[PDB]
């Protein structure tokens, strides 16, 4: 359900 | 520069980066690691206007990386400096040995049952932030050859013995971090030769995690391009992370 997510 | 074309434009510039490890493992009984190692890649999807100069940085020296081979476009010192390809390519591949997450602690214990039994539990514990999910979590008890059938219990997931392959196969779609698990058998043994000791195979296990097991863990990823008036405030930026077991035993 997620995948993928900005840095810090 | 035959790798990218010189007139590329995007309104949205924007960037990918796919960490991919895969983590290996050996485990004695008792709970030393005999020999763990991380292979990774990071795949870098791009689109991004022009021909821009980036630069990759991660947490270098913090983790400790073996060594690595990269892509012709990376210009070599010490922080990682190129001109992407445009879509998709592998920016870097590498092994670590050093300071691993090991995201699974398997803790087998077998009984005999004079002749006739074997009794097995398993307990896994998973080992990480609680915010995160492992999936796809693939237990593998095996089962000697004397086999005549497998009562198994179990109050997360589903277990079935597979004849064919001499194996308990238990499966988790999902489970968070810092928990236990545990995976009680009944295993019942046709009689046999007698001068036969079971060379008890090891109990491994298949799982992804959001994480890199090295510890690896994307700092920034700086595009320049001067030529044109996106700066790099402008670019949209992903990071995923997905580690997945190797070959990850532990001896009972």
């Amino acid at each position: 359900p997620y995948s993928y997510r900005h840095f810090a | 520069i035959g790798w990218r074309r010189e007139g590329i434009k995007y309104r949205r510039n924007e960037l990918f980066l796919d960490v991919l490890e895969s983590v290996n493992l050996l485990m004695s009984p008792q709970g030393q690691v005999l020999s763990a190692h991380v292979s990774g890649r990071v795949v870098m999807k791009s689109y991004l206007s022009g021909m821009p100069e980036c630069k990759f940085g991660m947490n270098d020296k913090s983790i400790a990386i073996d060594d690595c081979t990269f892509h012709q476009c990376v210009r070599l010192s010490r922080s990682i400096s190129f001109i992407p390809p445009d879509g998709e390519f592998e920016l870097m591949r590498y092994r670590t040995t050093k300071d691993i997450i090991l995201p699974f602690r398997v803790i087998p214990l077998v009984r005999e049952v004079g002749r006739t039994k074997l009794e097995v539990k398993v307990v896994i514990k998973s080992n990480f932030k609680p915010s995160l999910l492992a999936q796809k979590i693939e237990v593998r008890i095996p089962t000697p050859l004397n086999t005549s059938g497998v009562q198994v219990i179990c109050m997360k997931g589903k277990a079935k013995y597979k004849a064919s392959e001499n194996a308990i196969v238990w499966k988790i779609k999902r489970m968070a971090g810092m928990k236990e698990s545990q995976i009680s058998a009944e295993i019942e043994l046709l009689p046999t030769n007698d001068k036969k000791k079971w060379a008890r195979p090891p109990i491994s296990m298949n799982f992804e995690v959001p994480f890199a097991p090295s510890g690896l863990k994307v700092r920034y990823l700086k595009v320049f391009e001067p030529k044109l008036n996106y700066s790099d405030h402008d670019v949209i930026k992903w990071v995923r992370y997905i580690g997945r077991s190797g070959i990850y035993e532990t001896r009972c």
